[PDB]
């Protein structure tokens, strides 16, 4: 096992050049420092480890090191360098795996005064530095007031332009701090047992001897990076068509929405604004927010009746209005708008955080490509439309891709059905496959719609009190106690499964001054790969389970599906067959060159979806539905 | 006689690492996988002390007791 | 029902790797309730009652049933 | 090479018995190579439970089902 980070130009999306990088190697307990005129060496030394079966160790290296590495040997050295994804470790990966309870653990942190303020939580390498006590400084800042007592300036950024001695030394501060928090990784005994000393093993022991957890969320990472280097195609000109679409109407609407309210200005995005206006139309507040006046709540605003006609026609305006302003500050006007962040390939690149949250279920930022307005959402439609294959070119005929959009059906109920054939010995998963399940969800609660079952059991399920339960019967927080209690009486083995689990983790519980004091037995759930999930409060904590279930089946999925379609034959990539444009809990939406290999995503994913239940024995069946299109609006 | 080469060998190997190779979908995939398997396997039969009989089809006498004393 | 009520010589005992069997009074307040008997299993070795069923006269399946 | 061949090409646990669960709890399906064993009284539901399983396999999971009635 050797550990390793390096140090370049600029970031993965125009890096130009090497400039040093150390190898810790552990048989031979010393590092080694390599400087410009040595890059070729660092990759036979890489080379090395791979033909040894061992180990190589980076810090975000599956996003960032490691695609570097391939890119800089072709520009640079002219070789072809690719690292196989099974020797290699990615410390972050483990730190968001193990440590994903960081937010509590920062409590104690802070009190010593040994975690900066910008760095709480974070999982940076030189973040962990002072957590481990390794920050012997930062290269940033030994940069910025050295350059002072230099003369010139500094510009954002302008560190990394040239190698420099104290790059390489930093450099070594950022390797120290790798191994140093790996072996803290690797002292954590849920996922690494003792057994076997990992830092001195082969790639073929470290993954089997290891938590089944470590192995996923290494195979998650570097398909997930693999997608955000694919990225999603983009129709720049169809969005440009619909600002203009939305900035005529947000001056048309702000026009008529000036001639109803004067001045001394209307404002399209204000809370100073409706505040100053419906309570001088006669509108009475039924609900306010917090310490003083009322938000903007879009929620009473479809219920607000004035006695102005005008004023009373102008909400509707209102309602519009904020609306359009949603669009353009996500489509054109926001920081993180979509037209920003289109490349210079035609693709919006959107990262994805694996294992960002206690069940395992990704965040996506930069842009968020998993809050893109839903077709059924007004301008939805035409959101969707400018995410497609169809707005890729092709590596050859230029006919433009296909997409296939396949998502979990209905891995919600599903997983519940598994977690409550423990105690109903398949009951309620045979009511999933003969179907109909909200229909009996709706007998059992005695609601008097399938539509109110839905929203019932979602709502019931997570921790919803009765104010949402009771406005489904047109009441409030009153309605709602008989609704739950009846569904548990038709259901025991729901009320079951909550009752074995949630007394897993206590022994007894206590209410001190309105806190409970619940003894524990372990404050995390069990997985189903065996790594931590953390919840909170046992008055629910089901919602954690399930999305848990959910998110660990669909990282999965998206892995051996992958797997298959690179077994069967496919090329991964624009330059292949297929390519990963979109992760989206639930659904994925995959690029293909023709409707052939479409056909065959479509298909494999059914048969990894089915290959994950057999994996861990599920319980309830899972299944999965593909539709074949252009673009996204199509592929849901 | 009840159960062929490969089915006892799958159960000898788990037992050899402490594991039931045979219950569990998830261990006999993880060697495969990540090159596991030829580990153990080669840890084990690797000495040549481990030999067996495979026929299934309606073993008899003559001549099977023939290849247990040849 | 037991290994003993088997029909066959004691072969069947021996050959079957795993043996399901159903019980059911066709004669009593649930007929369509059927119990579901692990008597031999090599693959894990766990025997005994494993859940029910019922007999949907409508659709002619085996349905899983709660207990 | 043949336990490398088994282990990798057959389908593990080639199917789960469908009609109720639990059997899986204790039996984890039928592998490749098993002899699975159903029995009961004069029609109360042998060929029926059978005839599911046969169904359900040749269906859902797409399995070559042969049928000896």
């Amino acid at each position: 096992m050797i550990v390793s980070a390096i140090a370049a130009n600029a970031l993965l999306e125009s890096v130009t050049k090497f400039h040093c990088g150390v190898i810790y190697d552990y048989s031979t307990a010393e590092y080694v420092s390599y400087r410009p005129s040595d890059f070729g060496a660092y990759l036979d030394a890489l080379e090395a480890e791979v033909a040894r079966g061992g180990l190589i160790v980076f810090h975000n290296g599956h996003k960032y090191d490691v695609p570097a590495l391939t890119k800089l040997a072709k520009l640079q050295l002219n070789r072809e360098f690719h690292l196989p994804r099974e020797n290699c470790i990615d410390t972050l990966v483990l730190s968001r795996l193990i440590h994903s309870n960081l937010k509590d653990t920062d409590m104690g942190l802070l009190r010593s005064g040994k975690l900066p303020g910008k760095r709480f939580g974070s999982h940076a390498l030189e973040a962990w530095g002072y957590r481990l006590g390794e920050m012997k400084g930062e290269y940033k800042d030994d940069f910025k007031r050295m350059l002072e007592e230099q003369g010139e300036e500094y510009v954002d950024g302008m560190e990394w332009w040239n190698f420099n001695e104290e790059m390489m030394d930093y450099n070594v501060q950022d390797v120290v701090v790798t191994k140093a928090l790996l072996e803290k990784l690797l002292s954590d005994k849920h996922y690494f047992p003792p057994e076997i000393d990992f830092t001195d093993v082969g790639y073929t022991t470290f993954w089997s001897e290891s938590l089944e957890a470590v192995d996923i969320e290494h195979r998650a990472a570097w398909l997930l990076a693999k997608q955000e280097r694919n990225g999603f195609p983009f129709d720049t000109k169809a969005i440009e068509e619909l600002y203009v679409e939305l900035a005529a109407r947000r001056s048309e609407l702000l026009r008529k929405l000036t001639e109803t309210f004067g001045s001394w200005v209307f404002n399209p995005s204000s809370r100073d604004h409706i505040q100053k206006k419906l309570q001088e139309a006669g509108w009475v507040p039924t609900k306010y927010t917090d310490k003083g006046a009322p938000v903007v709540d879009d929620e009473v605003l479809e219920g607000v009746r004035v006695d102005d006609p005008e004023k009373q026609a102008a909400i509707d305006l209102i309602k519009e209005y904020l609306m359009i302003q949603k669009r353009i500050g996500q489509s054109a006007e926001g920081d993180k708008a979509w037209l920003r962040y289109v490349a210079e390939d035609g693709k919006i690149h959107g990262s994805v955080n694996p294992n960002g949250a206690v069940t395992g279920r990704a965040t996506h930022a930069f842009p968020n490509l998993a809050q893109i307005p839903g077709v059924r959402s007004p301008y939805g439609e035409q959101c969707r439309a400018a995410f497609g294959a169809e707005h890729h070119l092709d590596g050859i005929t230029g006919k433009p891709w296909v997409q296939a959009g396949i998502d979990a059906s209905g891995l919600e109920l599903r997983c519940l059905a598994h977690f409550m054939a423990r105690f109903d010995n398949g009951e309620y998963a045979h009511e999933i496959l003969n179907g109909d399940i909200h229909t009996k969800n709706q007998i059992a609660a005695e609601l008097p719609t399938r539509d109110n079952a839905k929203t019932f059991i979602y709502g019931f399920l997570y921790g919803a009190g009765d104010e949402k339960i009771g406005q489904i019967v047109g009441a409030g927080k009153e309605r709602g106690k008989e609704l739950k209690k009846k569904f548990l009486e038709n259901t025991p083995a729901i009320a079951a499964l909550r009752e074995s689990i949630q007394q897993t983790l206590v022994e007894s519980s206590q209410w001190v001054a309105g806190e409970q004091q619940v003894k524990w037995k372990r404050r995390w759930i069990k997985g189903l790969d065996g790594r931590k999930v953390h919840v909170r409060s046992p008055h629910a904590a089901l919602n954690t389970l399930l999305q848990s279930a959910g998110a660990l089946i669909c990282k999965l999925w998206i892995i051996k599906t992958e797997e298959m379609l690179v077994e069967k034959g496919l090329k991964h990539g624009w330059d292949g067959d297929f390519a990963y444009m979109a992760w989206v809990h639930d659904e994925i939406q995959v690029g293909c060159r023709t409707e052939e290999i479409a056909q065959v995503v479509i298909e494999t994913a059914q048969e990894a979806m089915r290959w994950v239940g057999d994996h861990w024995n599920f319980r309830c069946l899972l299944d999965t539905e593909g539709k074949m299109g252009p673009n996204w609006a199509i592929c849901h | 006689l009840e159960e062929s080469v490969e089915e006892t060998a799958e159960d000898l190997i788990g037992l050899h690492n402490r594991v039931r190779l045979r219950q569990s979908d998830s261990l006999k995939r993880e060697i495969i996988e990540n090159g596991k398997f030829d580990q153990w396997f080669d840890e084990l039969f690797g000495n040549d002390t481990f030999h067996l009989y495979d026929s299934f089809a309606e073993a008899e006498t003559d001549r099977l007791l023939a290849k247990l004393a040849y | 029902v037991s290994i003993t009520d088997l029909r066959g010589s004691g072969a069947l005992r021996q050959l079957s790797d795993t043996i399901i069997a159903l019980e059911r009074n066709q004669q009593g307040d649930m007929p369509n309730l059927v119990l579901v008997r692990i008597l031999k299993c090599r693959f894990t070795g766990d025997t005994g009652i494993a859940g029910y069923m019922e007999y949907n006269k409508e659709t002619g399946w085996l349905e899983p049933s709660s207990y | 090479e043949r336990i490398r061949e088994h282990l990798s090409s057959e389908e593990s646990v080639g199917l789960l018995f469908s009609g109720c669960t639990g059997i899986n709890d204790k039996t984890l399906g039928a592998r490749g190579g098993e002899v699975i064993m159903v029995t009961s009284g004069s029609g109360m539901g042998k060929s029926t439970f059978v005839r599911q399983q046969a169904l359900q396999w040749g269906t859902a999971m797409g399995k070559k089902v042969g049928l000896a009635m």
